[PDB]
RNA sequence: AUAAUAGUAAAGAUGAAAUAAUAAUAAUAAUUAUAAGACUAAUAUAUGUGAAAAUAUUAAUUAAAUAUUAACUGACAUUGAG
RNA sequence: UAAUCUUAUACUUAAUUCUUAAGUAAUAUAUAAUAUAUAUAUAUAUUAUAUAUUAUAAGAGA
RNA sequence: UGCUGACAUGAGUAACGAAAAAAAGGUAUAAACCUUUUCACCUAAAACAUAAGGUUUAACUAUAAAAGUACGGCCCCUAAUUAAAUUAAAUAUAAAUAUAUUUAAGAUGGGAUAAUCUAUAUUAAUAUUUAUCUUAAAAUAUAUAAUUAUAUUAUAUAUUAUAUAUUUAUAUAAUAUAAACUAAUAAAGAUCAGGAAAAUUAAUGUAUACCGUAAUGUAGACCGACUCAGGUAUGUAAGUAGAGAAUAUGAAGGUGAAUUAGAUAAUUAAAGGGAAGGAACUCGGCAAAGAUAGCUCAUAAGUUAGUCAAUAAAGAGUAAUAAGAACAAAGUUGUACAACUGUUUACUAAAAACACCGCACUUUGCAGAAACGAUAAGUUUAAGUAUAAGGUGUGAACUCUGCUCCAUGCUUAAUAUAUAAAUAAAAUUAUUUAACGAUAAUUUAAUUAAAUUUAGGUAAAUAGCAGCCUUAUUAUGAGGGUUAUAAUGUAGCGAAAUUCCUUGGCCU
RNA sequence: UAUAUUAAUAAUGUUAUGAAUAAUUAUUAAUAAUAAUAAACUAAGUGAACUGAAACAUCUAAGUAACUUAAGGAUAAGAAAUCAACAGAGAUAUUAUGAGUAUUGGUGAGAGAAAAUAAUAAAGGUCUAAUAAGUAUUAUGUGAAAAAAAUGUAAGAAAAUAGGAUAACAAAUUCUAAGACUAAAUACUAUUAAUAAGUAUAGUAAGUACCGUAAGGGAA
């Protein structure tokens, strides 16, 4: 069982998890999305 | 116990209706195998099944293959009646409490041998691992040197004791039992 | 065996004693009232009946059973290893 | 046991709907009077007065 | 073993990543690019279609063309599940939030019509899993209506000839390969008992929106830091052969590569052969070698009765006798451990460990026991109800499972028995006050728990199962007498995976 | 579906009997809508641990970090039920002295006021309450290292002839809780000006490249 390939990309799942709308939606990742827009952050979210 | 296609059965929870009335003596008409009935026309000492608690409520106790409830003595000055459960334990239920005749179908369940894990696991039944075979983090009887019991108690993952420790107990305790089911 | 009634200190056991689900948590005895199994007092003599094992509370069903006559068959019987 | 707890399930006035108030009709409960039937008590019918429109049913219960 | 930068050293050393190349010409510029021919490699793929993914890598900017029918999304519908959403007072909660209910979202799934080509809008009105046998039917041949042997047996279309509506329709008859495969049909075996959600006529409509479409996709175009022998979903996958998607070949298609040319010492790797011997090797037959049909027969002891053992070993038939493709097929036995098929340390352990089916104990009567819940509401348990569910041990079955409650627990009963907080009112004492009083302590009085203790019970709860003496001529010790205890190791097994002494004694 | 209805008209074509029913266009009137909003400072809730004590457990770190909530340009506090001591002061905030003093501590580690006098400061006093009860007080459990005011549970007053304040009591003194408002000095951010024995690795790029699934890290 060789290692290293733990990336499985599928767009539609990074949407979901990491997407900008799926941060703003929850109250943890409205927070997370604030506090890289103080830090000067060009991309909040995937 | 003894259903088969054909037979017919009523049911007397509402009452006994105008069509039997009309046409003791409806008591060994009633209290034929399948059809249901309050326990205070059900007669006492015979043997009954899917018996309630209250007088609307429906049938909780005695539902599992080949089990069942006897009436043992019925107080209407109390609107109790004393019925013994397949535990043993002798209780109050409402005198007034629905509970058909008859023993539960499918006794000889209990006899079944299921042939293999596989069949297990169809059913619906993940592997139980033993505390012996854990680790102390897991479960109080894991660690230790080759096979040890670890000189602790059988007892659960979380420290209930698994032998003879009564866990429903002090003021949170059943208010209806007459007697308790006997015990070992 | 359980429950109720009233009632009082022993009860039960044995050669004599103890131990016990005995008893001052109120028993045992008594009177009631439920349930459960298993047994069948007299008649009884196993008389009788069954091949032998067996077999006596009652009833019903089906089977088999005695004697003597009448008629028929015409030795079709006896015993019986396996 | 209206301590606790558990379970189940019409019209008329005044500020199209909404709410208040009055009286009336309808139902239920409590109290008083009258008549009838049974063994001082119970049941039924009629009249008057008062109250209501979270509930009812079941269970546990100081 | 400072940080950053720059540059050395090893060193022009190793290496250049599974590989088949040759010539001629493009080009008197080519080992590497393009073309042609030859040769080879992959071929149930290194092919052809696709999914996902991605720096568009593509046959490219003059760029991947859709009303819909063996076209997908979007849309309608919902699953798993999600939601600062939803309900003087839905419930709970230090805040955050959590729960229940509604509604909304949510594909991996379901979704009308169609080559005769087809019309989706608006308005109105009332389907787990597997199987297709046997029988029966008729057909074809042998023998003398009936027997024997052999295939065929539900559907899929063109042709010809009829009978009815009128060359277009409906029905009937006859003609017509084998082997796979598809879909749709019917009947039906097994227990493990098999999703959810979104009407029909009539009239009036319908100018048909958006997005995907290249190439790559067992890979140089994705995930692995690299043009990385790794990882990566689906469907076709020429024939010949075969039981087959095994194996050989390879029609077609694709490919022959960011290393070449020579030389082939020692030495290494991966192969091929080997006289005489045949485990003498070695910790150990590790490695290698070993297959006298793969089809049809036949196949023992033992045994839990299961061709379990078995794919038995040997052996036979067919084939072959000097041999002459690949692939499948690699002995027999004794013992230890574990019943078995399984599971495990992703990347040093696959096992004797885990699990297991079975066995036993125990808890909990359901407004339960168990678990989870800054901690609740509540949730799973369960749309279950003691033949159920949770916890514990043991681990199929055969023969069996002895004695012990001392201890730690659990469990039952005793006002046997202490102590915690919680209270009236009232007694001295102390401080203060000129006095009553005020403020402190202390001591009295009825009503006291669980706990603890005592006595049972409970070991397939946690656990335990002693030593000395010496008696039948010597020996052995059936016996005999002691001490200690809760009881004093029973059946069995025994130099064991348990035996230090130990390479124990004896046999093979 | 706001280049929408719904209605009222006007113009057009069709249906059925001058009037009625639907469709299309054009005026007039009526009907709803657009959260990208700071960060620091403030107040409140919950509240660690490393660490120190040469160990560690009370104690400390610390009501700190953090998370959560809510407000304003500031917030908080504020016109004595305050301090003091028989003399007196006479609001709150910040600083200096008082003072590392009183005080307190496994009397260890260590923690530590107030009165008073000075500055800074603004006009700094002024009713808005029919004068405050489950309140003061008590018991008990907690509660800013000294100094309380708070608080869960439950008992529970008094009218200025009274009530709060100190272990306690007696004298005295002082203040009036359970109703309120309040600039100013202060905090933070931004801008402008001035001064730099500050910075060119604290001198403008970039939160980019790149690293990570992500929070997040982060060059030249
Ligand atoms: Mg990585
Ligand atoms: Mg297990
Ligand atoms: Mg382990
Ligand atoms: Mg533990
Ligand atoms: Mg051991
Ligand atoms: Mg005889
Ligand atoms: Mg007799
Ligand atoms: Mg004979
Ligand atoms: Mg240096
Ligand atoms: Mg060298
Ligand atoms: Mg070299
Ligand atoms: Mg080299
Ligand atoms: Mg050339
Ligand atoms: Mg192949
Ligand atoms: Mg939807
Ligand atoms: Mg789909
Ligand atoms: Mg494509
Ligand atoms: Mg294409
Ligand atoms: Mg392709
Ligand atoms: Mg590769
Ligand atoms: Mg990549
Ligand atoms: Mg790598
Ligand atoms: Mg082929
Ligand atoms: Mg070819
Ligand atoms: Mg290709
Ligand atoms: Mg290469
Ligand atoms: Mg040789
Ligand atoms: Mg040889
Ligand atoms: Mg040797
Ligand atoms: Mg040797
Ligand atoms: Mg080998
Ligand atoms: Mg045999
Ligand atoms: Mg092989
Ligand atoms: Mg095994
Ligand atoms: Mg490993
Ligand atoms: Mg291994
Ligand atoms: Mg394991
Ligand atoms: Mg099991
Ligand atoms: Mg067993
Ligand atoms: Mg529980
Ligand atoms: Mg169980
Ligand atoms: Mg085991
Ligand atoms: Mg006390
Ligand atoms: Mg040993
Ligand atoms: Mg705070
Ligand atoms: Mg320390
Ligand atoms: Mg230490
Ligand atoms: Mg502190
Ligand atoms: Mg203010
Ligand atoms: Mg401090
Ligand atoms: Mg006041
Ligand atoms: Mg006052
Ligand atoms: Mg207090
Ligand atoms: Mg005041
Ligand atoms: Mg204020
Ligand atoms: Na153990």
């Amino acid at each position: 069982k060789s290692r290293g390939n733990t990336y499985q990309p599928s767009t539609l799942k990074r949407k979901r998890t990491f997407g900008f709308l799926a941060r703003a939606k929850s109250k943890q990742g409205s927070k997370i999305l604030k506090r890289r827009k103080l830090k000067g952050r060009w991309f909040l979210s995937h | 116990d003894g259903l088969r296609p054909g037979d017919v059965v009523e049911s007397f929870r509402r009452g006994i209706p105008q069509t039997l009335l009309n046409e003791a003596i409806l008591s060994v008409k009633t209290t034929q195998r399948g059809n249901c009935l309050p326990i205070s026309m059900i007669p006492i000492g015979t043997i009954i099944h899917n018996v309630g608690i209250t007088p609307v409520g429906p049938g909780k106790f005695c539902r599992s293959a080949g089990t069942y409830a006897r009436v043992l003595a019925k107080l209407p000055e109390k609107k109790k009646a004393i019925v013994r459960l397949q535990s043993g334990e002798h209780r109050y239920v409402s005198l007034e409490a629905v509970a058909t005749i008859g023993v539960v179908s499918n006794i000889d369940h209990q006899n079944r041998s299921l042939g293999k894990a596989g069949r297990s696991r169809w059913l619906g039944i993940r592997p139980t691992v033993r505390g012996v075979a854990m680790n102390k983090c897991d479960h109080p009887h894991g660690g230790g040197r080759g096979k040890s019991k670890s000189n602790k108690l059988s007892m659960s993952p979380w420290g209930q004791l698994a032998k003879g420790y009564k866990t429903r107990r002090g003021k949170n305790q059943n208010r209806m039992k007459v007697k308790d089911r006997p015990r070992g």
